[PDB]
């Protein structure tokens, strides 16, 4: 899938 | 280059570290030559005219990079105001503590003058919560190669004698593992005092994760003129490493 959400 | 007159529904932004890593290893297992290539690719959709102040841990031994032209270079970090759409923020060069996401341990056995028997171990070395996909391991075979038998556990295998390298493909393949594959090579004869130099290993690879150890610390957006703040953007990242070249001698 794409990405993960920044953190 | 960016107009003024930009406003969106969603302010998103999307952080894009691609990365490729480059590997010559001996036999033994010492490496010969290592560097990463790399690059940030932003994708953005933001109202207005944003300051952005990029931020990682530099932490990280980064050997040269390139900016695009829109830097405030003055951690001294990365502040630019980035044109709508989709443009390359940076782009660096690492030689130094560098991941390397597989281990290729080659094992060659000749057999009189008829046989080849070969053994090839991979050893992912990462975050076993952390998939590589899209594996490939690259054997090459002689050119009096008669055929060519083999077996893998993981994944699937042809020798290709256009190509003269047996091909092995694995889709994926979690950190801290293992899969091997064995062949027998089948000799023609050939003239003998012509000996078979070995080439390399080659293997391919992709990995959620930027191997130079690289890490991306903060994006803060910063819209003086209209009325939202840093902590409204969605943003996201993503790590792309892939190999470069990356070859194990034998």
């Amino acid at each position: 899938d794409g990405y993960m959400p920044m953190s | 280059w960016r107009r003024e007159g930009i406003k969106y529904r969603r302010n998103e932004l999307f952080l894009d570290v691609l990365e490729s890593v480059n590997l010559l290893m001996s036999p033994q297992g010492q490496v010969l030559s290592a560097h990463v290539s790399g690059r940030v690719v932003m994708k953005s959709y933001l109202s207005g005219m944003p300051e952005c102040k990029f931020g990682m841990n530099d932490s990280i031994a980064i050997d040269d990079c390139t900016f695009h032209q829109c830097v405030r270079l003055s951690e001294r970090s990365i502040s630019f105001i980035p044109p709508d759409g989709e443009f390359e923020l940076m782009r660096y060069r690492t030689t130094k503590d560098i991941i390397l996401p597989f281990r290729v341990i080659p094992l060659v056995r000749e057999v009189g003058r008829t046989k080849l028997e070969v053994k090839v171990v991979i050893k992912s070395n990462f975050k076993p919560s952390l998939l590589a996909q899209k594996i490939e391991v690259r054997i090459p075979t002689p050119l009096n190669t008669s055929g060519v038998q083999v077996i893998c556990m993981k994944g699937k295998a042809k020798y290709k004698a256009s190509e003269n390298a047996i091909v092995w493909k694995i889709k994926r393949m979690a950190g801290m593992k293992e899969s091997q594959i064995s062949a027998e090579i089948e000799l023609l004869p050939t003239n003998d005092k012509k000996k078979w130099a070995r080439p390399p290993i080659s293997m391919n690879f992709e990995v959620p994760f930027a191997p130079s150890g690289l890490k991306v610390r903060y994006l803060k957006v910063f819209e003086p003129k209209l009325n939202y703040s840093d902590h409204d953007v969605i943003k996201w990242v993503r790590y792309i490493g892939r190999s470069g070249i990356y070859e194990t001698r034998c």
